């Protein structure tokens, strides 16, 4: 979630 | 009745008639298998997914690829493809005529002999043989000699052919393609920040790459410029709405391929092997060699490809002699374009292994006719 | 031959056969047992009331919701309910009647067990299964894509299914349908002078909420506009005779709802938890489903809660990906209808949990069918 | 002119001096806010708490951990616990003394700039430098080539390492840590009947977790033995006074941990992911690998997860490879003990990364040299 | 409340 | 990794 994307 | 052709590469299958220009099956080659129970009887059949439906639906579901570095791994996935292929896409029996295969050089003959047998059994093909794809590449390019420099998904090779005669000491091939490219590519997208790990994601970043990815000329001055610049990055949108960008990975990459150290494989590369399987050749036959260099694949399909190769060759080269490298547009169907034509003619028509040959000698019969 | 269904809610109850497309007998599963102890001799009075009996005779008797938050408390409670639907407002005998059951998605395995045993024993039925309300919900409507809120009397969650395989990873659950959401309003009609604290005001306070209160968009602007504006202030009629009026309550009953804290609680609000259940997801299903996402149930049925949910989910939410909430009516039965639909379904058939399953291995053969 | 060091970790932060031989600074690396009004005044009532304060009150206020998945996010949360643990634990002044950070592979360079850029302008340190957990922990183990499998609160992964020579071809990463396995027993819980949604329960539950959940070596035979027997059932005390009963979730746990597919994550085990890093190595130094496998971090402290590891892997693997994993008693400051040890050398000295030195290049020079 | 423990 | 030893 905090991977500005994925995740 | 008429031919047939199957091109099975690492990353796609390619399949169709002969006599034409174009394919009609290219269509990748993934089994998609569910990662979950499911719970609603309504539509929850098909538990095994073939074909373009596993890439329409990926993320509920893992992917399987059945050839890796062009070794078939499951004979059960390669059967599946192939009556997906034989029934689904193509609609047509097997028995009906016989069909051309594909196998990259180096491949154990183990593996030719089981693809074969299974084609023979399984199918009942009345005749069946297999080729390679340099000499198809090259024979669709229409070059009379030279070098030709194949590179698939999982798989990269060069070879030489003068005179009408082939040479087994001067192939030269590597396992690196794309598929490393795009792990590599992974990695330092990670390091940017994003991260893509399953392999929908690993599908949806090689979709990235086979979009904007270029390469380079001078690598350390663009890697400066770019580092220094933000007028060469570009952005890219997700199907979800997200948004990403990519200032220096899409030419990184490239540079991957062309060092082999980043990705810690201890190997020389593509220029460095052509130069050696070159030097292999005497020198009388390498001057002419030199201005014919074909290119051929999906993984050389980068816009300045041939500029880079180019000119390190030339650097690496005497400029006494002549260089020239050429990669038609067509660089991914040339293999196919070979194998029409070469169940177009009427000579090869010979070679055919007959499946009155198969069954009465064997499938090893395959080690003599390559 | 035959069917049956009984949703069991945690406010109400329907049953009836299935094949139909609406619900037979509805009523509030509620059980009113009297307090005053002393009756007048000769008339003649009961033990305890169940039914729209209690609703009607009330005030004498003390009301129990042998329901919390979907789950069971009181059995003795809800065996006199079942006895009560199944022998009264049908008059059917359920041994010749293969019946069906609902659940919330999470619950105690021991409560679905000793439901079942109850239902395969206490009754002598040919067989039964059990569900989760939101696969139901999703037949009703029949798509078989996206994402389902349903919000009860005292339970809530959402649910995602893509292509009919569901993601228990994404699965989210709350406590606050409408028994919170009444507690707050007798609260607040405390606040304004109104005192209701017994349980014929609390079910006249869930009738007034039922008519009145509806959301709104913008909560800040709406307090002002009623607390400068005495345009909204609606009166509301008693058993009795009185008049009461209602302001600002009926926006922050479902303010409320979107923000527990006014309740005590640290959890998001409705759409920050559907978001969260969404991203869990893959990419390719988030975009599928932003698409078709589904609300039912009765708490659904709140005048302007579809739009303040599609602007809140389009604010926290990327752009480029169209969000179409869909809301159809008569969305309170939708779980009755996918469970008649089901029933009616031949293939379903075969996963009926039948008495020689359940005298072999017993209550816990649930969890393997299921 | 002494130094320190201070591991940033998310799952609890661990600072401590060089000359000592074990960590004096040790507490959660989390951030609590109030989220009532409050009414009672002259109490000091703060409105941001850090530490151990707000793990004894955390029933009053919202708790945020700024690291996840090793990833920061709240920028002013990590300078708050900075501040508390160079001014409040130890009384200590940062321009005196230079610091050690660290941090894991793959991390953002633009969290790395961000980490060294606010440690230089906030705290004015003199000297600072980043590295890797494993290398730290095989420094504190006192070997030096070998294969490090670190798994902590924040991330997990695995790295090789000869003669100090690193290969990032080789290193693997999973994000499977205690966050998802504590999110995960929560949900099986609510499945069991015992409800933990908030912060301060998912505390309650990180602590019963490492106080009970053990790996198991046959998950299949372990779950049998659970469904047939209670003698493995335990019971654990609640600050409420009443206790709870447990099951199969304390194995459950850590073999989700090795089965993504429980919590529904396409991904690998970590003994799968171990043995593809180990054949991304060389053949001449598999072996030595091999034997020399240590682990480390705080996750993996279940006890019996060694001999599982072990039993995997050598039915993985083949013979003749013969393997030794290192597991001491004390591996959750292990790093702690390798990065003073690092620290007090004499050589890593001239390896520091100035003031002056970032002044004039910048940030990027953390990425550019270490 | 009717959870065995919390709620 | 597919060459049944290296790689
Ligand atoms: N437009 C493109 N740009 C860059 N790479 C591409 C492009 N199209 C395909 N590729 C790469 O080429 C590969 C396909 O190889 P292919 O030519 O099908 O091998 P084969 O000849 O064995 O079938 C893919 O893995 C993909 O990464
Ligand atoms: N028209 C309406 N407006 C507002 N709330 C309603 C309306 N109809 C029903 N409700 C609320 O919905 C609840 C019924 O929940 P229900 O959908 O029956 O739960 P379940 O799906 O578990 O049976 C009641 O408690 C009531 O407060
Ligand atoms: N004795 C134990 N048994 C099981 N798990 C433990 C034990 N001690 C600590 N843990 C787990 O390890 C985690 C701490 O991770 P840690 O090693 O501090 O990460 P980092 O190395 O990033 O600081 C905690 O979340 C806890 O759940
Ligand atoms: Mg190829
Ligand atoms: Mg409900
Ligand atoms: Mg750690």
């Amino acid at each position: 979630p905090a991977w500005l994307a994925t995740c | 009745t008429t031919a047939l052709v199957c091109d099975n590469g690492s990353g796609l299958v390619k399949a169709g008639f002969a006599g034409d220009d174009a394919p009609r099956a290219v269509f990748p080659s993934i089994v998609g298998r569910p990662r979950h129970q499911g719970v609603m009887v309504g539509m929850g059949q098909k538990d095994s997914y073939v074909g373009d439906e596993a890439q329409s639906k990926r993320g509920i579901l893992t992917l399987k690829y059945p050839i890796e570095h062009g070794i078939i791994t499951n004979w059960d996935d390669m059967e599946k493809i192939w009556h997906h292929t034989f029934y689904n896409e193509l609609r047509v029996a097997p028995e009906e005529h016989p069909t051309l295969l594909t196998e990259a050089p180096l491949n154990p003959k183990a593996n030719r002999e089981k693809m074969t047998q299974i084609m023979f059994e399984t199918f009942n093909v009345p005749a069946m043989y297999v080729a390679i794809q340099a000499v198809l590449s090259l024979y669709a390019s229409g070059r009379t000699t030279g070098i030709v420099l194949d590179s698939g998904d999982g798989v990269t090779h060069n070879v030489p052919i003068y005179e009408g005669y082939a040479l087994p000491h001067a192939i030269m091939r590597l396992d690196l393609a794309g598929r490393d490219l795009t792990d590599y590519l992974m990695k330092i997208l990670t390091e940017r920040g994003y991260s893509f790990v399953t392999t929908a994601e690993r599908e949806i970043v090689r979709d990235i790459k086979e979009k904007l990815c270029y390469v380079a000329l001078d690598f350390e001055n663009e890697m400066a410029t770019a580092a220094s610049s933000s007028s060469l990055e570009k952005s890219y949108e997700l199907p979800d709405g997200q948004v990403i960008t990519i200032g220096n990975e899409r030419f990184r990459c490239p540079e991957t391929l062309f060092q082999p150290s980043f990705i810690g494989m201890e190997s020389a590369g593509i220029h460095e092997t052509t130069y050696n399987s070159i030097m292999k050749c005497d020198i009388d036959i390498r001057k002419d060699l030199y201005a014919n260099n074909v290119m051929s694949g999906g993984t050389t399909m980068y816009p300045g490809i041939a500029d880079r190769m180019q000119k390190e060759i030339t650097a690496l080269a005497p400029s006494t002699m002549k260089i020239k490298i050429i990669a038609p547009p067509e660089r991914k169907y040339s293999v196919w374009i070979g194998g029409s034509i070469l169940a177009s003619l009427s000579t090869f028509q010979q070679m055919w292994i007959t499946k009155q040959e198969y069954d009465e000698a064997g499938p090893s019969i395959v080690h003599r006719k390559c």
